[PDB]
């Protein structure tokens, strides 16, 4: 049942942008998320001091998926422990505590790719994280599907446009409610030539060139969320990316990078059979 | 500038 928002695909009703999605199938810049329309949005919370940590997604009832450098960063002394943070699902609103609407839940073990590389070009950003007991779903809490190796061959091309959600910094400013916004993948030499950091199979750029006109970007405090695309094939939405590391906020010539997660699938897999 | 939690999940 994954990727079927109850709000929107449960009842046959679409939100306001998810048709420039299907049009290009042939956070900066962006406007507040409708009710229920990124069901399987995280936040990840800092129980002190109270703040936002980073974003994240819901994966199943007792799995969380994130960006690797949400945890563990040495450069910024990051370095987190399960006891260091919370999890809330089902939010809206940034600051306020939704009450009969979010769920706080605690985490139980957090799972770090072995091949993580945060000296150099953050590859491989990615983490789970299991939690202590199972979130029941809502109108508001929904698991993201995980695309299989058709999905992502089929929907990660150059124009196509995925989806971005956070409540990160909305200028490079802190949002009243999550922000979304939605972008087309670039081709790859265009994402390399853009930046002097090597870039790496296990990492896909996004966003506008400054000739299109349009703009958008995560910044900081979007990374670990997810950026999904809804597919024509079967109407479900699919957890492509994981925000992970830009020069800047929204600067034109640059691209927000984005961790693939079908080209880590094979560990994602392999974390959850063997722990439960 | 958080509001604040219940203290059951602190
Ligand atoms: N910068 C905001 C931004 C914009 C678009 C996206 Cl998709 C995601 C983000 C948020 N992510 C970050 O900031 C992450 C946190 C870890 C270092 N990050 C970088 O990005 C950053 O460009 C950066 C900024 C400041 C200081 C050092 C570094 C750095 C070092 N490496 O090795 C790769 C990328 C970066």
């Amino acid at each position: 049942d994954c990727g079927l928002r109850p709000l929107f695909e449960k009842k046959s009703l679409e939100d306001k942008t998810e048709r420039e999605l299907l049009e290009s199938y042939i956070i900066v810049e962006g406007s507040d998320a409708e009710i229920g329309m990124s069901p399987w949005q995280v936040m990840l919370f800092r129980k002190s001091p109270q703040e936002l940590l980073c974003g994240a997604s819901l994966i199943s009832d007792r799995w969380v998926l994130t960006a690797a450098h949400c945890l563990l960063y040495p450069p910024w002394d990051k370095n987190f422990t399960e006891n260091d943070l919370l999890v809330r699902i089902g939010k809206h609103s940034r600051t306020r505590y939704e009450r009969n609407i979010e769920k706080i839940s605690m985490l139980e073990k957090i799972y770090i790719h072995p091949r993580y590389n945060w000296r150099e070009n953050l590859d491989r950003d990615i983490a789970l994280m299991k939690l202590k007991k199972p979130v029941a779903f809502s109108d508001y809490i929904h698991p993201v599907c995980l695309p299989d190796r058709e999905t992502a061959a089929s929907l990660l091309q150059a124009g196509y446009k995925g989806r971005v959600t956070g409540w990160g910094n909305l200028k490079e400013g802190q949002p009243s409610v999550l922000q979304v916004v939605n972008l087309p993948i670039v081709e790859r030499p265009v994402c390399k030539d853009s930046t002097r950091i090597r870039i790496t199979d296990n990492m896909f750029c996004a966003g506008y060139k400054p000739d299109e006109g349009k703009r958008g970007d995560a910044c900081e405090g979007d990374s670990g969320g997810p950026f999904v695309m809804k597919s024509p094939f079967n109407n479900r939405w699919y957890q492509m990316g994981i925000v992970s590391w830009g020069e800047g906020c929204d600067r034109d010539g640059k691209y927000g990078f984005y961790t693939h997660v079908f080209r880590l699938k094979k560990w994602i897999q392999k974390v959850i059979d063997q722990f439960g | 500038d958080f509001e604040e939690i219940p203290e059951e999940y602190l």
